[PDB]
């Protein structure tokens, strides 16, 4: 069993760091804009069963154009990361889901697993309220919400275990 | 055996040209006898007349005459023009589409490098973002910088090398090495496209495969030829219906 996970969201919200923190329990404060989509692999186990996640982080800046996104296909789960301190990236959440459902194109797109990460809860200029983001995810077919910090390992292991769990469910169905 | 050069009735087209430049040599500014303008020589590149010191009948192919017809024959140029054309030989100054787009259909060897250059510019953008194709990026610079980052700029060197039929070969060698890296390296396959129209996820198209697909060049989204040509691009229909409901 192999799961494909795709991490989306505006530049500098913490996609490369949440994935470095989860896969390698590492974190460096030096920012390094990711220019092309690439992946890491973590093996986890659910119920005696060995499963392997393939986690893709993206270039949230503006190295989209002329370059395609065929790697969305077969996505078993999609992760949307916003910055709790920059309220604009929470606004562009709709934009990222809507485009992903158009490029990956799963059967039944509104029962497709999304997981929303509010990153950087360790900083003190937090603008987006938890009960505001919790409501937005309740709007979109009840999708999980995690306030996380790649810096301090806050709810990171929680989030990517939910992503694994939800992907695992999604993968076993379009085999049906 | 004196020459006969004084003339009350010089050629009217030359009298118009010399007089347009106040009877002054275009290279040294010497003021010439209006009754002796037969002595002057026309520089076929600068378009102006010169004294026989500044212009000594050096011959040179002419940019405009290479870009309007495929004409490489040498023409009499002023010393200043021979010097300057030699200087800018390898400079990417001439934009074929902006100057004369029709030439792309009269010269086959030139359309071939235009096409080869279109592929190389898409391969380059992908190799800039694929950490495994970095020795292929170094091979992209065995040719001038501008051949793979722009599509319509040529230098006089490239135009000649195209007529001698050698520029295609050096570029075909590169659009093959690149085409096999993408077939075999699926960090580059991951940046391929799925046609938004048909959604066939079994045929991942890339922008350099101009046989198969046509690329939008506002969105640079990639679609099959079959699926596009008619109508607009769906990508921008949303992107600017986005700010549409935001405003
Ligand atoms: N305090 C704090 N800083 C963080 C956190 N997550 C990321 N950062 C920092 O924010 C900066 C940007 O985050 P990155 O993950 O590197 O950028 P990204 O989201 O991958 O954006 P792109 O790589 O351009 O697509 C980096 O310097 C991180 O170290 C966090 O949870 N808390
Ligand atoms: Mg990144
Ligand atoms: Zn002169
Ligand atoms: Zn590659
Ligand atoms: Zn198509
Ligand atoms: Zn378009």
């Amino acid at each position: 069993v192999l799961l494909k996970v795709i991490i989306l969201g505006d530049s500098g919200v913490g996609k490369t760091s949440l994935m470095n923190q989860y896969v390698n329990k590492k974190f460096s404060n030096q920012y390094k804009a990711t220019i092309g989509a690439d992946f890491l692999t973590k093996e986890v186990m659910v119920d005696d069963r060995l499963v392997t996640m393939q986690i893709w982080d993206t270039a949230g800046l503006e190295r989209f154009q002329s370059l395609g996104v065929a790697f969305y296909r077969g996505a078993d789960c999609c992760v949307l990361v916003f910055d709790v301190t920059a309220p604009n990236t929470f606004k562009t959440l709709d934009s990222w889901r809507d485009e992903f459902l158009i490029q990956a194109s799963p059967r039944d797109p509104e029962n497709f697993p999304f997981v929303v990460l509010g990153n950087k809860i360790d900083l003190e200029n937090r603008q987006v309220a938890t009960k505001r983001a919790q409501a937005w995810c309740y709007s979109k077919n009840n999708i999980p919400y995690f306030e996380t910090s790649a810096k301090e390992a806050i709810n990171v292991e929680q989030a990517f275990q939910t992503i694994a769990r939800n992907a695992l469910k999604q993968e076993t169905e379009v085999e049906l | 055996n004196a020459q006969i050069i004084f003339n009350v009735h010089p050629a009217p087209t030359r009298k118009i040209a010399v007089a347009k430049q106040n009877y002054r040599c275009a290279g040294c500014g010497i003021r010439t006898d209006p009754d002796y303008i037969k002595r002057l020589r026309y520089c076929e590149y600068l378009g102006k007349y010169f004294c026989q010191c500044c212009h000594e009948n050096a011959q040179m192919a002419i940019p405009s005459r290479v870009l309007r017809k495929w004409d490489f024959s040498k023409y009499y140029v002023s010393n200043f023009s021979k010097d300057l054309l030699i200087k800018i030989w390898n400079d990417p100054l001439f934009n074929v589409q902006d100057i004369n787009s029709a030439l792309y259909r009269k010269v086959k060897l030139l359309n071939q490098v235009r096409l080869l250059r279109v592929q190389l510019c898409h391969m380059k953008n992908m190799f800039k973002t694929c950490r495994l194709a970095k020795e292929l990026l170094d091979s992209f610079d065995t040719v001038p910088g501008h051949l793979t980052e722009d599509l319509h700029l040529y230098s006089l060197n490239d135009l000649t090398a195209t007529r001698k039929g050698e520029l295609g070969p050096r570029l075909a060698e590169l659009t093959r090495a690149g085409a096999t890296h993408v077939e075999r390296c699926m960090l580059c396959q991951a940046k391929g496209f799925i046609c938004e129209f048909c959604q066939n996820e079994d045929d991942i198209i890339f922008p350099f495969e101009l046989h198969k697909c046509r690329t939008c060049e506002e969105c640079k989204a990639c679609y099959h030829k079959a699926c596009f040509k008619s109508g607009s691009c769906p990508r921008c229909e949303r992107l600017q219906a986005r700010r549409e409901a935001l405003a």
